[PDB]
DNA sequence: GGGACAAAGGGCTTTCAGAGGAAACCCATCCG
DNA sequence: TTAAATAGGGAAGATAAGCAAAGGGTTGACGAAAGCCCTTTGTCCC
RNA sequence: UUAAAGAGUCAACCCUUUGCUUAUCUUCCCUAUUUAAAU
C-alpha cells in the first residue's frame, strides 16, 4: 500500500466475452491478474495487486442470443468442400472501456515508471481485445490507511468489483441474494502425460475446471476499505482479495 | 442513407439490426480489416483481386480460387522448406498470408 | 454530429421463388436504418490502424519447422506488400458500399 | 499450464433449476448447429439451448455527475 | 406483379413470371422486347432471387 | 509387374437423428 | 444617495354518457465420423 | 493469459370514416411617519 499507478479511460474493442460455459460478459479477475503478471515478467517490475473498474461495457447483439462471428477455412484437411460457409463453433464478442489500478513496488525514480508502463500498454491485450486509446498514467503515494481514500477516489468514475463469497452455490444464491457469479480460480483434475502438443515441454500440465464465487459491483466513493477492491494470486490456484469478504 | 455494419443475431423483434456503440452507428473491426488485405492478384486469372486466405475463397460468390490444382498455402509452405525454393509471387503470397493470423493444422 | 440509428416499419408484398399462390398477400417487417440529417451533407468516418512487426514468430509450437520457414523466407520484397496495404486505405477501399453516390472522397491520414 | 474444460452437470442443472424460477437475466446458447446430434447426448435432447449468466455490469451514465 | 390494395395478383402462374422468364432466357430461347424491358426493370429494383 | 502399410485428396457418399415456448434493472460528488 | 417595521384571518372547488371494425408479419447459406473405391508419393518383400 | 484465428449481406405504399356539452354572487377591514445647508 505504498505506490499505485492509475490508467483510466482505456478503450478496448473485440473483448472475448465468453469467460466460461455459463458466464458471458466481464472478464474475471483472473484475466487482470494474468495481465499484471505478464507486465511484471516482461517489464521486470514487481506488481503486487490489480484493481479494475468498468466504465462502459456492451455485449454485441440483443437482449438475448448475443451474436455469432463468421468463421473461415484455415486447417489442412480440406480443399474440395472448403468453398461455402464453414461451421460456427460460437465465440461471443463485446466492447468495453475500463480503468486499471496497479500496485507497484518501485522507488528508483518517479517518471521512468510512466514511460515503461506506456511502452507495455501500447503492445498489450485485454482478454484478446485491441487497445484503442488510454490516458497518460500517473503515480500516487500512500503512507498510511487514511490517505488510501485519496488514491481510491483518484479512480473516479468507475464501478469496482467486490467479493461477497458463496453461501451454498451460485445457482441458488443468484436467485435469492441477487448477485452475479465470477471465476476466481481453477481446480486440477488429472495430470497430462503426453507432452507432444503442449506449448511448453518443461512446465507441468494439468486439466482444470473453473471455481465460481459471487461478486458485486460498487461505486468507488462507496467503498469502505480499499483493501477489499484489490485482487492477487492465492493458495491452491485461486485469486483472492486483501480485505476478504466485503461487509458494509 | 448510410450503411453501417450488420450482425448475425437469432430471430428477435427486428428483421435487420445494425451495429452501434451507445446509440451511434459504427462498423466492426473484422470488416475494416478484411478490406485491407485484398491484394491477392498473384493467381492465374480473375482481375479485381480478392483477400488473402488459405485456400483463397469468396463464400459470397460461391467460388473458391486456389483449389486443388497444386497452388495452395500448405503446398507452397511444404515445398519451400523441402529444398527447392519458390518464385517471387509465391513467397509474396506466403509471407502476406503469414502476416494474417490463424491456426494451421490437421 | 453523431448519427443515431432509429427503427421503422415497412409494408410490402411477398415475392418468394417457388410460392406463386401466396403472392396476393401483404408483408409487414420491422427494420433499422441510418441516414444523414437534412442539414448535413457530409459523412465522416474515423478510425485507427496499428502495424506491428515480430513476424516469423509462432505462437504455438515450432522449433525446427518455423526456423526453416524463416530461413527460406525473408528474401521476399516487403515493399510491394506495404505499398498495397497502405493503398487499400488511401484509395478508399476500407469503406464499403457507402462509396457509391459520392462525387468527392477525401482521405486524411 | 492449464487446459480449461466445461462441466456437464452445471449446464443441465442450472438450466433445469433456472427455467422454473423466472430469472430473466440470462442468455441462451445452442450447441451443435444444423446437426446437433454429433456433439453430445445432452445437446441432442436439450435442443432448446443451454442458459448462461448475463454478467453485464452497470455502466456510468453520461451527461451528469455519475 | 400484384396489388395488395386491390387484392388481385397479376402475372400469376400462367407462364408470365420474373423467375420463369429469367430462367428461360439463359436456357436457350431469348425473350421479346417487352419481356426484356420487364426483366431489366425488375433487376434495377432489388430483391432476392434464389431457392 | 504383384502383395502389405501409412499419408494426402476427391468422389460413390451416407449414416445419424428430431417441435420447446414465453416478459424493459441499478442507482445521487470534487474541484477550481 | 438612511437608520427600523410589519405584509390577515374564515368558507369551497359538480354531476352524467361513450373510446370502432377489417387485412397481412418471407425467403437462401453456415456437419462430424466414418465405410468404400481410385490415384499419387514413400518404405519393405516376392 | 478459456492464450493464438475469422465480411452478414440483399428487397418493401399503412391506408379509410367522425358534433363534446349543459348550469353559476367572491365577499367583508385598515394612520406610513421621523429629520437634514449645493461641492
Amino acid at each position: 500500500m505504498r505506490k499505485f499507478i492509475i490508467v483510466k479511460n482505456v478503450k478496448v474493442d473485440g473483448i472475448n466475452a465468453k469467460s466460461s460455459d455459463i458466464t458471458v460478459g466481464m472478464p474475471p479477475a483472473t484475466t487482470f491478474c494474468g495481465l499484471g503478471e505478464t507486465m511484471s515478467i516482461k517489464t521486470g517490475i514487481v506488481v503486487k495487486a490489480v484493481s479494475y473498474g468498468s466504465v462502459k461495457f456492451e455485449v454485441r447483439g440483443s437482449r438475448f442470443n448475443t451474436s455469432v462471428t463468421k468463421f473461415a477455412w484455415q486447417d489442412r484437411g480440406n480443399g474440395g468442400k472448403a468453398n461455402n460457409n464453414s461451421p460456427i463453433q460460437p465465440k461471443p464478442l463485446a466492447d468495453g472501456v475500463f480503468t486499471l489500478c496497479f500496485e507497484v513496488e518501485w522507488e528508483d525514480c518517479a517518471e521512468v515508471l510512466v514511460d515503461k508502463v506506456t511502452n507495455f500498454i501500447n503492445t498489450a491485450r485485454i482478454a484478446g481485445g485491441t487497445i484503442a486509446s488510454f490516458n497518460k498514467p500517473f503515480v500516487k503515494v500512500a503512507k498510511d490507511a487514511e490517505e488510501l481514500a485519496s488514491v481510491k477516489n483518484a479512480m473516479m468514475p468507475c464501478y469496482v468489483v467486490v467479493d461477497c463469497g458463496v453461501e451454498v452455490n451460485i445457482f441458488e444464491d443468484a436467485v435469492n441474494r441477487k448477485l452475479q457469479p465470477m471465476v476466481n480460480g481453477y481446480k486440477k483434475l488429472e495430470k497430462i502425460v503426453d507432452n507432444k502438443h503442449m506449448r511448453d515441454k518443461f512446465t507441468p500440465a494439468y486439466l482444470a475446471t473453473p471455481t465460481y464465487t459471487m461478486i458485486g459491483y460498487k461505486m468507488v466513493s462507496n467503498v469502505d476499505n480499499f483493501d477489499q477492491a484489490l485482487w492477487q494470486y492465492g493458495e491452491n490456484t485461486k485469486v483472492k482479495t486483501i480485505g476478504g469478504i466485503y461487509n458494509d | 442513407e448510410v450503411f453501417p455494419s450488420q450482425e448475425f443475431v437469432e430471430n428477435s423483434k427486428l428483421s435487420k439490426q445494425l451495429f452501434d456503440l451507445n446509440g451511434q452507428a459504427a462498423m466492426h473491426d473484422q470488416k475494416i480489416g478484411n478490406a485491407i488485405r485484398t491484394i491477392d492478384t498473384w493467381y492465374e486469372d480473375a482481375t479485381t483481386p480478392i483477400a488473402v486466405e488459405p485456400y483463397g475463397s469468396v463464400v459470397r460468390n460461391g467460388v473458391a480460387y486456389r483449389a486443388g490444382n497444386k497452388t495452395d498455402l500448405f503446398t507452397l509452405m511444404d515445398g519451400a522448406v523441402n529444398g527447392k525454393s519458390l518464385t517471387e509471387e509465391d513467397q509474396m503470397f506466403v509471407t502476406a498470408n503469414l502476416i494474417r493470423g490463424g491456426v494451421f493444422g490437421g | 454530429t453523431a448519427v443515431m440509428v432509429g427503427t421503422k416499419t415497412v409494408a410490402g408484398t411477398q415475392s418468394v421463388r417457388g410460392n406463386p399462390n401466396d403472392a396476393d398477400k401483404g408483408n409487414i417487417q420491422t427494420v433499422n436504418f441510418a441516414n444523414l440529417p437534412h442539414n448535413k451533407n457530409t459523412l465522416l468516418v474515423k478510425y485507427n490502424v496499428k502495424f506491428v512487426g515480430d513476424v516469423f514468430k509462432a505462437e504455438l509450437g515450432g522449433g525446427e519447422y518455423s526456423n526453416t520457414l524463416q530461413t527460406a523466407l525473408e528474401n521476399t520484397d516487403f515493399g510491394t506488400l506495404a505499398y498495397r496495404y497502405v493503398y487499400n486505405i488511401a484509395a478508399g477501399r476500407t469503406l464499403w458500399r457507402n462509396r457509391v453516390g459520392a462525387e468527392s472522397i477525401e482521405t486524411v491520414i | 499450464i492449464l487446459v480449461p474444460i466445461g462441466n456437464a452437470h452445471n449446464l443441465i442443472s442450472g438450466t433445469e433449476y433456472l427455467w422454473e424460477h423466472k430469472y430473466y437475466n440470462t442468455f441462451t446458447q445452442k450447441l451443435g448447429g444444423s446437426n446437433p446430434q454429433n456433439c453430445t447426448h445432452a445437446c441432442n435432447k436439450m435442443r432448446g439451448g443451454f442458459k448462461q449468466f448475463n454478467c453485464t455490469p452497470p455502466q456510468v451514465e453520461d451527461n451528469y455527475n455519475a
